[PDB]
């Protein structure tokens, strides 16, 4: 697993950051950009990279930071508009409990976002108790 | 005094009335704004602004939050036009609209000590233009680097006091005239 | 009869400031309040059942979040049982290493660490801060705004700030629908001034995330958290929605930090009778719990609240120290006006400037304060010479440097030109050569030709409406003949691909070299150790304008 | 075309200050010069044969004085062998006791202790200073002067300054022949404000001693020493004439300290190629060697010299730290103008204000600077409210307090009325009721009626030539309706009989109680120990004008 | 031998401090000032008081301060004008060597000020070497 | 070049002159004062103030120290009237008197940037009036709290440079003035 000794990846192991697309950092050129050899998705960070960074975080003694990065790796699978939907659904008084549980089941089943699904499920029962659901205002 | 709750406020009909949503202490425990401009005069110019543009001006007292955005939001639900103006006792003001998240808005006036009665009328005016889906050019930006130095602590104390009149889950009240 | 002595005193700027006597019950007290809870914790089977007096049956959303994720439970009883006076001593002792303290402070409950730092005077706090700061090298962040949202000015100002040494720069909007313009302006110009400078555009949460998705920013900071549940709620979030947002930014490769700062809960009406410092500590632990690397705090926008009461400016340094003691990056404010007095605002800044923080200010205004759209910063462009002089006086690296008028003029000029090309390739409302020469020589927006708000805002809103992304900026740069800038722009996105700058305190310096707490390890152990201003950087700092050569 | 940004900067007050590139061969360098000597000592049969480079054959009077009397020869070899970095670490380590350090520092050579403090940053030096300060309780000293030598005004300004908190006050002359009036006016007004405040009248050395012999002063401070022999010579003294003078003051029961300060030797043309700090260290050891208890230093009147070059204000804090570290009372300057910038003078003052020294300033101007006869102080009467606000903001005891206009008017009035009675009783040129009223309500000499300086100077002269002593002032007060004040004057005269206030850092507080380093031993050991702002004194400092009760 | 436990003398042992002419601290009253029962000549610190303070300084770890106090004790016997003469004599270029040696002889034989005599002969010797005698400028 | 050294100055014999004593670089390596007033003009006005009062002005250059008190003392030793004026190249001026300690004086001008050509003449006038045993009222006080901030570093540099021309034991030179 990635260690502090492996950081920065860019300097020590740039070939580790090869996109899921399977093209390196060095591929990201103005010319390639111009010729459309590289395009907007091409510069999407990968879950692989975020898991690398999560391990370094851990190695660095920062477990919560690592955890954040693990959620992040999961969330790379969720489309931008869907990200915004779920963020907004977590804001006070936006959702019913069942609506939140549906979001969590979705994260788990469609995107295998296991950790994020548990996070949302957690939110759902505590929003019940602390009365931050739709109609609690 | 000048404000009379005339029962729970009902959903608006016509898309050409602007609600002025007022904090739970406006014109009651507090009667003037952070710099002394009275509440009546402030309601005066806001209304006049709307009316003169040919739109109805409705006023309600907000209860479920003293936050200016949430009370504007309360009003935009009921405004037949979907346009509302939220106002705190200290004077902070916001023009809101249905479909916008509460911390978004059409126009914000986030330094109350800089507002004047003429500013309050332009706000009413603009609210009405928006209600006609007119797209008014925005009220000119007011800003002063020393506003917070001189008034933020007082703003705080005034907000603490108005906030004591918040009632969770309680629906806005409609209010009658001067 | 009036004393003329008192008449003279009455006229001084400082007496225009807002001062208040403490109001304990409404939490209008900066720190050391008798209502703050006694530190305590109970753990059963690895879960918190008691937190600072409160039973888990009574936890609000903030208690749950901190209890379940914000505290090092492995050493929490250990540290709870240690004397708070000893712990304070350890904090400022040069011979107790940062790596020996972090396991213990991160195991402290919010009330415990508040109790620890409250034993300290500001000299002790500063002594401690220089050790606890996560990045070995201090840095600086600027505001780049103007009351017109004029994009060519922002670009020029951005370029000048980067050149003076800011490693992060922040814009925001006089009129919110202008935002995409501001963002692109800031990015372009920042890259012109120094490639690697990080940029953000501060907006409502959902709006800002979307601009980041579109690639028009490189990080986000004004991701607000609050220290009481009713205030958080009026902030339209919970710890879980802000935690989700944090991870959303990281999932798009964007560095982010939260923002908090003493006095927000008072200002927003619900202190729950606690001191600003204690509620701020809750904010810092919320940040920790969320897995967020860093935090903007030190009252920030609420600075008129703790500054009004006794020991408020000491509480602000204390909240910055708690932040760094929790192994979080600290962007330590010094970015918002609280006083009409130069003496007073200088005393407030030196608390962070002297020891050094990850970002000594989290928004030095790189424009005159009339143009500052955060309602004024504690420093502005007119203080640049003073700031450099004080660096030289004290042999303190405050992250900035004296510059040459000719270089700044050049630099603002290529930035104005570049943004001009960009609007060109993108078919945005044109930036005339008139505008370019004016932004070149401007001090502020008073020196800029008025633009058509209507034609900019229309095209601005369309950039987000039609999801126009960063690539468009890059192409336009290339098309207009700014390949360098376009490359440099590409290189930011590249960093985004590697994830290295997501770590604690990361900035990007030199030839795209990340510099974070991970590879720029603060190793202070007293005099002659840790970061020391010296060599070429000291020579650079010594070279202020007007130094006459004696011979 | 010019940059409007640079045009605005060029107008800033800081760019009016004098700045200079280092001139190493001439010593125009604050500290850490490549020409400063490597620390060294050699001793043979109990006599030094080499000191910091120099062989005894080449010693000047300063080398001889220091090598024979300024260093604990019994431990000098031991301490020279210790690592200067560890010693610097000891200085700022809160757990290394002051009493464990003083035996080491007083055995160091001048170059050695300079080498030690030069490893430190200003945060470390402040951390060290709070501990090394001789008196547990920090204090403050003010100037009371006016451009007319108006004695009524001086008495009133002196009463106000004593009331505000100064424990020592200092006058000097616009017209030297006025001196005895100034001295008496200062003493009277000071005892009215707070019985116990000590007073001095700074003059030519023989002239000042004679004034003291006649009983019109409580102490002397501007007893100058210098760090090169040629400069000392142009100062019309040697280490031996100045040591004799020191003993002469003590033989009359008068408290005294020396004065030095970085940059004097540059200013006076002979730095012998050395840095300002190294030469100031020689001054500090001259003081120690002479057996003088305390020193006024921190550049003092030559502040424009170190401030002109890099790290000059850091050097100034360093010289203060060397002074305290060598177990001498430090009256730490902050008493002279060096800048047009409020920002810059605030940073210079906080170096001493935040840690606390024996006298945070050795001459805060208790008059508006137009009336300051030492050519301007770093703070003046118009800064009083700012000073009190910063005390409150940071919870720092700066020695002063907020005060009520009506108390100040009553106290200024009483001071004028007492002095009026003094002049009448002694047959001096009258003080009119009109002058009493003006002095009561004045801000400075612009508010005072003009006096007949011919008559004043003639009678002032006759005080000297007819040896009119201090008991004449006591009788006239007693005979003129001011028995209380007369008793207080008598009491401060009686202090001259015990020797008690001759000890390190002595001031006189409360009911004539001496407060010195001997009975007010600084016992700092980190957070929550040592002198702490608290209790009633904290309440007093919190109570600034304009602080509205929120409810 | 006085120690810091004996300080302040005014509080700890006021008796030890009895002046020039056998007046006590308490003899210095407004009333006695006014009747001239006490005068300036009575109000003079004694050599005994200063040697006590010298012992306290030594006990406080300040040997040179003590030595200063020991010199001062000797000088209490020297009249004000003679003090000023000798101070001025020590200033650069004022004196010849022989004049300094005679001040030194006089200190010793007239006032028993042996430490101050030694101090002045020391300056004479070094004033020759460093050329700060009359005629050397 | 407006000053010629014409031999070792001799002691004056009658109370009929004031000596003007100038530092060792006056009119030579330095030729204007700290704020650019020409040494030629300074010397002109002081001489005119003295002569104005019917007293002789006699000019010497001093070498044994560059300190203005010691400069003026060298001159008072040689002055027929016991009265002298010491002037450094940077402009600092003192009126001194045979009998006074070196660091005591009759009047001092310790902030050279504030001096004008009118001051220098007044200074000469006062010097003459002392010479004649009148008791002139002193030249009015010039003071400015920003003089050291603006000029002390420059004053130190000019003094360092003049001091290089000090010559221990070299007696003053009488000067012919062009
Ligand atoms: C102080 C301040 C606050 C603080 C107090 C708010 C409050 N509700 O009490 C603070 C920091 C908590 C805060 C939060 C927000 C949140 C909204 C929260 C809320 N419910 O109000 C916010 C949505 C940010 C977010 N990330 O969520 C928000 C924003 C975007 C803005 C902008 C609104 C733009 C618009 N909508 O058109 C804004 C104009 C800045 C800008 N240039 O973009 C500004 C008004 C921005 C202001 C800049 C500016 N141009 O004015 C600024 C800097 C100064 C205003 C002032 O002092 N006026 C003087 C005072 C005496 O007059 P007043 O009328 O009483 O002022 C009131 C109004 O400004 C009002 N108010 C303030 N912001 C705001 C926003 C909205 C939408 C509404 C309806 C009302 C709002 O509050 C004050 C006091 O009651 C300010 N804020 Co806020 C600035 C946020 C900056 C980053 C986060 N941050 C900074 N410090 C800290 C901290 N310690 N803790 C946590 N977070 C932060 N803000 N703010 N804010
Ligand atoms: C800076 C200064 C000095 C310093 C520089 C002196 C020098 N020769 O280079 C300093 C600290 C060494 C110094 C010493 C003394 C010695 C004289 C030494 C000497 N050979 O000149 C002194 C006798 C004290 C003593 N205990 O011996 C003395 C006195 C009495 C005075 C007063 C003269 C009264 C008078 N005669 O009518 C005086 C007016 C103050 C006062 N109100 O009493 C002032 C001029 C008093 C001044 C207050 C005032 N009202 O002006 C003040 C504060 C400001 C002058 C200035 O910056 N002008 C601006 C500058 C751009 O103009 P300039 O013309 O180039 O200025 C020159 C003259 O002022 C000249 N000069 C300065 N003092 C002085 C005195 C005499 C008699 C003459 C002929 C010429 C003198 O020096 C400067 C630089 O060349 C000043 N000084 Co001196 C005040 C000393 C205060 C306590 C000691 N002290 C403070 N800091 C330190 C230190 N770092 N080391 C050691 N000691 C001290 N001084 N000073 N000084
Ligand atoms: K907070
Ligand atoms: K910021
Ligand atoms: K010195
Ligand atoms: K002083």
């Amino acid at each position: 697993s990635a260690r502090v000794s492996d950081y920065p990846l860019a300097n020590k192991h740039p070939e580790w950051v090869k996109t899921a697309t399977n093209k390196t950092l060095d591929d990201f050129t103005l010319e390639n950009v111009l010729s459309n050899k590289v395009t907007a998705q091409d510069m999407r960070i990968t879950p692989e990279t975020l898991r690398l960074q999560a391990s370094i975080a851990k190695d660095a003694g920062r477990d919560r930071l690592a955890m954040n990065f693990e959620r992040a790796a999961e969330l790379t699978a969720v489309p931008d508009d869907r990200i915004l939907e779920i963020y907004n659904a977590l804001r006070p008084y936006r959702s019913t409990k069942e609506e939140l549980l549906a979001i969590a089941d979705d994260l788990e089943s469609r995107y295998q976002a296991k950790i994020c699904a548990a996070f949302v499920r957690e939110a759902a029962t505590l929003y019940v108790e602390r009365k931050k659901l739709k109609g609690d205002d | 005094g000048f404000l009379t709750e005339v029962g729970e406020a009902r959903q608006g009909t016509q898309q050409d009335e602007v609600i002025i949503a007022v904090g739970p202490a406006f014109g009651l425990a507090q009667t003037v704004n952070i710099v002394g401009i009275p509440h009546k005069s402030i309601l005066r110019e806001v209304i006049a602004g709307i009316e003169e543009e040919g739109i109805k001006a409705r006023v309600i007292r907000c209860f479920k939050s003293s936050d200016v955005a949430f009370v504007a939001v309360e009003g935009n639900r009921l405004s037949g036009s979907g346009i509302s103006i939220g106002i705190q006792s200290k004077g902070t003001t916001v023009i809101h609209q249905q479909g916008l998240p509460p911390l978004s808005n059409l126009e914000l006036f986030p330094q109350a000590p800089l507002l004047t009665l003429e500013t309050y009328r332009q706000i009413g005016k603009n609210a009405a233009r928006y209600a006609k889906r007119e797209s008014p050019q925005p009220v000119p930006t007011l800003n002063d680097q020393m506003a917070r130095p001189k008034y933020q602590a007082k703003s705080a104390i005034l907000h603490i006091k108005e906030t004591k009149y918040v009632v969770t889950g309680k629906n806005p009240q409609e209010l009658r005239v001067a | 009869m009036r004393s003329k002595r008192f008449e003279a005193l009455a006229k001084r700027p400082v007496n225009q400031d807002g001062f208040v006597k403490e109001w304990i019950e409404e939490g209008f007290i900066a720190m050391e309040s008798p209502n703050d809870p006694k530190p305590s914790i109970k753990i059963v089977n690895g879960a918190v059942t008691e937190l600072d007096g409160k039973p888990v049956s009574d936890f609000d959303l903030i208690d749950h979040f901190i209890a379940r994720y914000g505290i090092n439970l492995n050493r929490a009883e250990e540290v709870m049982a240690m004397d708070s006076v000893k712990l304070a001593n350890m904090l400022c002792d040069p011979n107790v290493k940062r790596s020996e303290i972090v396991p213990l402070t991160t195991a402290m409950t919010p009330a415990k660490i508040v109790e620890v730092v409250s034993h300290m005077n500001v000299v002790e706090m500063m002594m401690a801060m220089q050790k606890m700061r996560a990045r070995r090298t201090p840095s600086q962040q600027a505001h780049v705004t103007n009351v017109k949202d004029n994009p060519v000015q922002i670009a020029a100002d951005a370029a000048e700030g980067a050149w003076r040494g800011f490693d992060e720069q922040e814009t925001t909007v006089a009129v919110a629908r202008y935002a995409p313009f501001n963002a692109i302006a800031l990015l372009v110009g920042s890259q012109v001034g120094r490639p690697g400078v990080l940029t953000q555009c501060s907006l409502e949460e959902a709006t800002e995330l979307k601009l980041g998705m579109l690639g028009h920013t490189c990080y986000a900071e004004t991701i607000s958290v609050y220290g009481t549940e009713p205030v958080f709620t009026d902030g339209d979030d919970t710890p879980w929605s802000k935690g989700f947002l944090a991870s959303s930014y990281a999932s798009r490769g964007l560095k982010m930090r939260f923002t908090s700062g003493s006095g927000s809960e008072v200002q927003m009406g619900y202190a729950e009778g606690k001191s600003m410092l204690y509620l701020e500590a809750r904010c810092i632990y919320i940040t920790k719990a969320a897995g967020v690397q860093g935090l903007q705090n030190g009252s920030v926008s609420c600075i008129g609240v703790p500054s009004a009461v006794p020991s408020g400016i000491r509480a602000v340094l204390a909240e910055n120290l708690i932040c760094s003691s929790l192994d979080l990056e600290c962007a330590s404010s010094n970015d918002q006006t609280f006083t009409h007095s130069d003496m007073r605002r200088t005393a407030r800044l030196l608390m962070q400037f002297l020891p050094g923080t990850d970002f000594i200010s989290s928004g030095y205004s790189a424009v005159p304060n009339y143009d500052n759209m955060f309602a004024g910063s504690n420093e502005d462009a007119e203080d640049f010479d003073d700031y450099n002089v004080i660096q030289r006086d004290l042999k303190v690296d405050g992250g900035l440097r004296p510059v040459r008028e000719e270089d700044v003029i050049a630099i603002r000029n290529k930035a104005a030109r570049a943004l001009q090309a960009v609007f060109a390739g993108m078919g945005l409302p044109p930036i005339t050569d008139e505008e370019v020469e004016a932004a070149t020589y401007a001090h502020g927006s008073k020196d800029m030709p008025e633009r058509n708000i209507v034609e900019d805002i229309k095209f601005a809103q369309e950039i987000i409406n039609k999801n126009r992304n960063g690539l468009e900026v890059v192409k336009a740069l290339a098309q207009g003949g700014f390949t360098d800038v376009a490359q440099d722009m590409l290189n930011i996105q590249k960093a985004k691909l590697t994830g290295d700058y997501l770590h604690t305190s990361a900035i990007i310096v030199g030839d795209g070299q990340v510099l974070s707490a991970v590879n720029d390890v603060n190793d202070y152990a007293g005099p002659a150790t840790g970061y020391r201003l010296q060599g070429e950087r000291w020579e650079e700092i010594k070279n202020i304008p007007g130094a006459l050569d004696p011979n």
